[PDB]
RNA sequence: UUUAGAAGGAUUGCCGUCAGGAAAUUAGGUGCGCUUAGCAGUGUACCGCCGGAGGCGG
DNA sequence: GTGCGGA
DNA sequence: TGCTAAGCGCACCTAATTTCCTGACGGCAATCCGCAC
């Protein structure tokens, strides 16, 4: 949770990830050459929860 | 009543945070512009009124929290995890969620309008940056804060712009094959983070931070940017990232 | 009022044995360096003198 | 204080 | 404490062929799961 300036005072924001969107660069990345890093530290059981 | 131009010189940030669910690397841009308005937000409880309206970002030297392998890709590293709230905050052994940590040597190019904008100013920000973060990151030290008049006096780096033209002007189909294709025609651009967009209605809800103030669910957007040398710049203007917020948007351009 | 606020990665270790790089050669022709100047600047300061440190005579 | 449930 | 002002520094042509580049054995143990019963 953040706050962000609108007008004189500020409004609070929570922010949710995307979940459809991660999916959608990782397919169009193992096919693809410009520069990417994997991340390696989600466990299978922890995924599953 | 008066305007004018401070810089904040050479400041190190230990372990900031890198992580923006599709971008390991430069910390988004409102958390720099947050930097600016808690920096603005503690000066004026000291009772000393100024108004900061647009910050530069100039990039000296970076460094990435891992090692690189044999075959030129990037392995991040975290901390070992400690005690977290939650059902399993007894146990020894805890969980591994994830994150990434950038170091970074960077200056501030702050535009300033109050009643009056002299050294005692600078002294003032001086002392009221030692109780500050930037990101998620401490500051070790800084070099100098002084007031600059043209682009002269600003020291050798490499800004950060905006490069929306280069984006709606390529390939198609969707956005994410215009950022593919634009990034592998020309290969000095980076994606960044520019803002927030709304998924819901303006509320209140139950377990806010503070629960007297509106509330909004909301998502990150993605743009493209690049860097520009401090000594082939047109003017300060074209390197100064402001606020803007329509209905359902909260974003971070430069005019 | 910053994808906010929090974090110990640790202990141990035998890379080793052997070996034929080798034979042949054409770098060659040509050519205008060159007009002027004072080692000056002052070329260096000596004996004393009382005093005791500090100050004038030739 | 247990055992489930996937990729 | 002074130590020069001007101009310029080639046109040609080429830079090899053969044979091959090892056989073995192995590459850690520990931990990193919320939730409804």
């Amino acid at each position: 949770q953040v706050f962000f300036p609108v007008g004189g005072s500020y409004h609070l924001l929570s922010i949710l990830p995307s979940t459809v969107l991660n999916y959608e660069v990782s397919d169009r990345l193992y096919r693809s050459k410009i520069p990417k890093i994997r991340l390696r530290l989600l466990s299978s059981n922890a995924a599953s929860t | 009543m008066m305007k004018g131009y401070i810089l904040l010189e050479k400041v190190n940030i230990e372990n900031a945070n890198a992580f923006n669910n599709i971008i390991v690397g430069i910390p988004a841009i409102t958390s720099f512009l947050g930097f600016a308005r808690a920096l603005e937000r503690k000066l004026n409880a000291k009772e000393i009124a100024i108004r900061i309206n647009g910050v530069g970002l100039e990039f000296h030297e970076y460094e990435l929290k891992g090692y690189k392998n044999k075959r030129g890709q990037y392995v991040t590293s975290c901390p070992l995890p400690g005690s977290i709230p939650g059902q399993n905050e007894k146990k020894l052994d805890a969980h591994i969620m994830n994150q990434a940590y950038i170091d970074l040597n960077m200056s501030f190019l702050l535009e300033v309008e109050g009643p009056h904008v002299d050294m005692s100013t600078c002294k003032s920000i001086k002392s009221t940056m030692e109780t500050l973060r930037i990101a998620g990151g401490i500051i070790r030290n800084y070099k100098k804060i002084r007031l600059i008049d043209t682009l002269a006096d600003i020291p050798y780096g490499y800004f950060l712009t905006l490069r929306q033209d280069n984006l709606n002007d390529a390939a198609g189909d969707d956005m994410l094959d215009k950022m593919i294709h634009a990034l592998q025609q020309e290969d000095t651009l980076v994606p960044i983070a520019v803002g927030f967009k709304a998924l819901s209605e303006v509320g209140h809800v139950e377990g806010q931070r503070d629960p007297e103030k509106d509330h909004c669910f909301v998502e990150s957007i993605f743009s493209l940017g690049g860097f520009e040398c401090s000594k082939i710049l047109e003017d300060i203007n074209s390197c100064l990232w402001r606020y803007k917020t329509e209905e359902g948007l909260y974003l971070c351009t430069i005019i």
